[PDB]
């Protein structure tokens, strides 16, 4: 895995396939986390 | 030693494509590790799918290294212009002396 | 992950003429060394194949008993030598590295390299 | 907390029925609604659901294209349509009410109404 | 979409009880908030488990809501003979179609 993509040897990132008809669990869905003065 | 393909494709930009391939013989499976390519005008042949459905890191995710009824095919969610090539498929047999299919020219209206 | 490839030029039918690609960027002795040529106006073309430590290689038939491969290790490179070479053989030739499971076809391709036989 | 569902028959394949099930001694549109199906002899199979306003329907890839689910939250009840209706899709058919955190499975059943195809 | 379970268990009054139930890939959890369902002959199946772990107040305490090494599990710490029953499994996976496992039968010695 020397630099040479193959046979367990994969690209670390994957993009989702979002489309409007991919179902509903399938859709994009925008998150905003609020992690917890000022 | 014979594989087919369909001579050429024509879709309308943003539509889908499916570019199909296989053996004059038994049906294509896992088995053939199949094998589809990128070819454009004044460049080297691209390999987009490897291993029946492995997909590289320099192809848009746009490309699906699918398999249909014993047959290998590429098929795209949304074609974009920019997809204008020449693919080829490859499969293996008894060994690796593989054998690639005749071409199908995608092209965008 | 670089394929250089050349060797390519023009020359007479019934002669010979070696090939070579060179590995630059990857570990050459841990894959698959490929050939395909595509002669102009036409598609895709197997010829031949080497296992990742030369104990096999691998032809399409029509160039069997014709084309030999053999390779340096140390050099990270392979040679093509085609003998009885055909006026009908004009093709660009090219490299591709095969790190797929059975090592039958390539993912990285060359650039390529002109043989044209007159 | 009851649930009350009927509509079971004796049905020819090839055909259609409509099964529904009521609400009462509890509010209906604040809980998601199931269906199941049990063959005899056999074990649960998970048939459809439909989110507390209907906006949202979920079905077992099994049934799907065949099976429609629609309600009227002023009757408090819900239908479940199936089409193209299978011999082998002998079953009781059961209502449940889902108050859990994602509303995908039942906490509280009816008594379930039987569907034959003949 | 596959869910597997151990076919039958067999326990002697008192004792203990461990039913299990999972999916054919990668790992029970919380977020699969699994359920279990009891059914007596001639019953509509009870839910005695829900959200992986929250019990019913129609539920006998005796059962508990565990998970185990990637599975669901549906435990007793003493069975009695009211307990003969069919139990039933149901994971969710990618939204609200879930799948229920082929059945575990409990019956008492």
């Amino acid at each position: 895995c020397n630099g040479v993509e193959g046979f367990n040897c994969y690209f670390p990132l994957q993009s989702y396939g979002f489309q409007p008809t991919n179902g509903v669990g399938y859709q994009p869905y925008r998150v905003v986390v609020l992690s917890f003065a000022t | 030693a014979v594989v087919t393909q369909e001579p050429s494709l024509t879709v309308s930009p943003g539509g889908t494509v499916t570019l199909t391939c296989g053996s004059s013989t038994g049906a294509v499976t896992s088995g053939h590790y199949p094998y589809w390519f990128q070819q454009k005008p004044g460049q080297a042949p691209r390999t987009l799918i490897y291993d029946t459905s492995n997909k590289h890191s320099w192809t848009p995710a746009r490309f699906s290294g699918s398999l249909l009824g014993g047959k290998a095919a590429l098929t795209l969610s949304g074609a974009r212009p920019e997809d204008e090539a020449e693919y080829y498929c490859l499969l293996s047999y008894s060994g690796a002396r593989g054998v690639f299919g005749g071409g199908t020219k995608l092209t965008v209206l | 992950v670089q394929l250089v490839e050349s060797g390519g030029d023009s020359v007479q039918p019934g002669g010979s003429l070696r090939l070579s690609c060179a590995a630059a960027g990857f570990t050459f002795s841990s894959y698959w060394m490929n050939w395909v040529r595509q002669a102009p106006g036409k598609g895709l073309e197997w010829v031949a194949n080497i296992k990742q430590d030369g104990s096999e290689k691998y032809y399409v038939d029509s160039v069997k008993g014709r084309f030999t491969i053999s390779r340096d290790n140390a050099k990270n490179s392979l040679y093509l030598q085609m003998n009885s070479l055909r006026a009908e053989d004009t093709a660009v030739y090219y490299c591709a590295l095969s790190s797929g499971y059975s090592g039958y076809a390539g993912n990285y391709w060359g650039q390529g390299t002109l043989v044209t036989v007159s």
